[PDB]
């Protein structure tokens, strides 16, 4: 038995191996603890206005709606400390593994912003991180890879299976099963065995109080729908979270279409998957008709999950939020849309929901609307990537 | 309904005898190299099977069973011809308790109810999945009960009361007892006075123990049936030798025949 409830419907669960299970049961205690601990709160409070740079700012676009009745807010997680919203949720996260007497830290991660910003998080409390990567990632994000190192962490190529973001994902359960008792596992993302879900989104909800406020203020009412890219769900149902209540305020999330629905190669489970059981829980899932996780495509290596998050699978049932998919070359043109026109280079994640926005503007540019982008992460890593496409062409 | 496990543990009782079960990856090396591995491990002495289905993502194992999932990917081997498998091998030895190792979404895939009907059909026995805990286990035991398939489920090291009593109700055929923390292999042994934990078993009126996980030497699978285990769980070091080997099909059923012959006599009163 748990303290809350596991499930977000029909999904969501705690699917791991009997020895875990005392892990989880302590992790949710000691985060329903910590949520009525005021001294916990204003320590939560003060690394994210001192130390991760809260609250960040809502940025009006003038120029990129400019001949039609959109007006387009971008929700600036880019000016974050670390260049992404994954910040937010790592430095509670480390504070709830001192609040247990933890040591250590485990993390995966894909593109490397999650490894990046539990390594930061673990530099400046004073924990012992350790970091697993796919080998092909480790290969593929050698600055990300020296960033960690630069802070202290050490960084765990995974050879096993694909050797990508899922059997990095196995490698730190398979360790934090023998080391549960001194490390704490840091998960990524809003999926996972509960009470990851709960937690994760319960520390990036600062996300949309803030837009809720900041919104109310310079418009004097709340938005028409507030749009996220979505890969596990970390930064959309952060920016979901304060919204589900009203629900005149639309909920559009976007995952990665890749080359396109049609051609299998995408990453885009909520939609396009098939219910299974992986990583500890319930959900929507990219696998193959016997029942064999496979791997996410997207030109985004943020947005490279095989599943997504509980809660959003149970959202999209009830039809309380929407999720659409953004393909790569629709990516990539909102990519350069905001560069030439606003002077903000977006991470290539956090592009696939400006383009969602962008076509919700294009294709009906009489209707008065007003939307929210969360820009979630800042571009200045993919430059390269974008480099090298545009130079295969023109 | 069969009661091989019911039987087998009868029978060891009256030989006061105890049970060594060999573990390995179905298809690793190849269907037909594992067709006859899994038969020189019976005729060596093997006095029940457990048996795992190559999975993408074994969340529960270590390197050594990693390598031979991919090992038997690299064969195209699939869950539908692991079924086959287990057919050939239940008309070829009517007796031996077979228990298959499963992860949850071959389980889940195209239906919990399905798959354990698919059990039955194919002669399997036991069935634990390795990543379902006993707090999200009813769909998958109420399915298995309805198909005379014994439900498996591990008792931690670290394992309280309530757990003992869900683990003592809720399972049949026999119990898994892990010898350590962490996940599989050889290298790591060390148990932990597992003795406290097989008497409230016993109090608490469980399945027979079998401990399992680091076993790889004779020596503990005396210490564990002198313990009140009933028998010893051997996985990493048998996927060891066929890992050894590959290049040696001769020899390497020569060597797995020697283990099993020397587990197996560690066993016996
Ligand atoms: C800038 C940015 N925006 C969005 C996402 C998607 O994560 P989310 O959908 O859980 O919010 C990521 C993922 N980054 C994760 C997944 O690979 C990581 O381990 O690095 C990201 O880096
Ligand atoms: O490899 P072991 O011996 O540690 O045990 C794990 C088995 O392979 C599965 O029960
Ligand atoms: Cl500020
Ligand atoms: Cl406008
Ligand atoms: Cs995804």
């Amino acid at each position: 038995t748990t303290l809350l409830n596991p499930y977000f419907g029909e999904f969501g669960g705690m699917y791991v191996p009997q020895i875990l299970m005392p892990a989880l049961n302590q992790l949710e205690e000691a985060f329903v603890s910590a949520q009525k601990d005021p001294e916990f709160q204003a320590q939560f409070a003060d690394l994210l206005k001192n130390y991760a740079g809260r609250p960040t700012a809502l940025t009006k676009c003038q120029n990129i709606t400019a001949g039609t009745r959109t007006t387009l807010y971008l929700k600036r997680e880019d000016l974050l400390h670390g260049g992404a919203h994954k910040t937010n949720q790592v430095l509670g996260q480390a504070l709830l593994a001192k609040r247990m007497g933890k040591s250590e830290i485990i993390a995966e991660t894909g593109a490397g912003q999650h490894g990046v910003a539990s390594a930061l998080a673990s530099a400046l409390l004073g924990l012992k991180c350790r970091i697993y990567m796919g080998a092909k990632d480790v290969e593929r994000q050698s600055p990300n890879v020296f960033r960690m190192r630069l802070m202290g962490a050490e960084v765990i190529p995974v050879h096993s299976g694909s050797a990508t973001l899922k059997d990095a994902c196995n490698e730190a359960l398979r360790d934090w099963s023998g080391s549960y008792e001194t490390a704490h596992y840091m998960l990524g993302t809003a999926a996972g065995p509960h009470p990851y879900p709960t937690i994760v989104r319960e520390f990036q909800r600062m996300i949309g109080e803030e837009t809720k406020a900041q919104i109310l203020d310079k418009e004097g009412r709340l938005p028409d729908a507030v749009i996220a890219c979505v890969g596990g769900g970390s930064n959309a149902i952060g920016m979901f979270a304060d919204f589900i209540n009203d629900t005149s305020v639309g909920l559009i999330g976007v995952e990665p279409g890749g080359h396109g629905i049609e051609t299998g190669e995408h990453g885009a489970p909520l939609k396009h998957g098939r219910v299974g059981i992986y990583f500890g829980m319930k959900a929507p899932m990219m696998q193959t008709a016997d029942g064999q996780i496979e791997e996410s495509y997207s030109i985004s290596a943020g947005l490279d999950f095989p599943s997504v998050g509980p809660q959003h699978a149970y959202l999209n049932s009830i039809g309380r939020a929407d999720y659409v998919s953004i393909t790569d070359d629709e990516a990539l043109e909102a990519f350069k849309t905001l560069c030439r026109h606003e002077g903000i280079i977006p991470a290539l994640e956090s592009s696939h929901a400006l383009a969602h926005a962008l076509k919700m503007m294009r294709e009906q540019p009489e209707k008065e609307q007003l939307l929210v982008v969360n820009l979630s992460g800042r571009g200045d890593k993919d430059i390269f990537t974008v480099h090298d496409i545009l130079k295969a062409r023109g | 309904h069969m009661e091989r496990y019911e039987n087998l543990f009868a029978q060891l009782n009256d030989r006061r005898e105890g049970a060594f079960v060999p573990f390995v990856t179905l298809g690793d090396p190849g269907i037909e190299q594992s067709l006859k591995i899994i038969d020189t491990l019976i005729d060596a002495g093997a006095d029940a099977l457990e048996l795992g289905v190559p999975f993408s993502d074994p969340l529960a194992d270590g390197p050594t069973i990693q390598n031979a999932n991919l090992r038997a990917f690299a064969a195209g081997v699939t869950p539908a011809q692991c079924f086959e498998m287990l057919a050939l091998i239940r008309e070829k030895h009517p007796t031996i308790p077979i228990g298959l190792l499963m992860y949850a979404n071959l389980v889940f895939n195209n239906g919990i109810d399905a798959f354990y009907a698919r059990c039955e059909q194919v002669g399997v026995d036991s069935v634990l999945v390795a990543d379902v805990p006993v707090e999200e286990s009813a769909p998958f035991r109420q399915a298995a009960l309805r198909h005379n398939i014994a439900p498996i489920f591990i008792c931690p090291p670290n394992a309280d009361d309530d757990l003992l009593r869900q683990v003592a109700s809720y399972g049949r055929g026999y119990t898994y007892l892990l010898s350590r923390s962490g996940v599989t292999g050889a290298e790591n042994r060390g148990a932990l006075p597992l003795h406290h934990l097989i008497e409230k078993l016993k109090e608490y009126h469980a399945a027979p123990a079998l401990q399992g996980f680091g076993i790889s030497s004779p020596e503990q699978v005396s210490a564990a049936v002198r313990a009140g285990a009933a028998g010893a769980i051997s996985g990493s070091a048998i996927v060891k030798i066929i890992e050894k080997n590959l290049a040696s099909p001769k020899q390497m059923l020569a060597e797995l025949r020697s283990f099993v012959s020397a587990m197996k006599a560690a066993s016996r009163a």
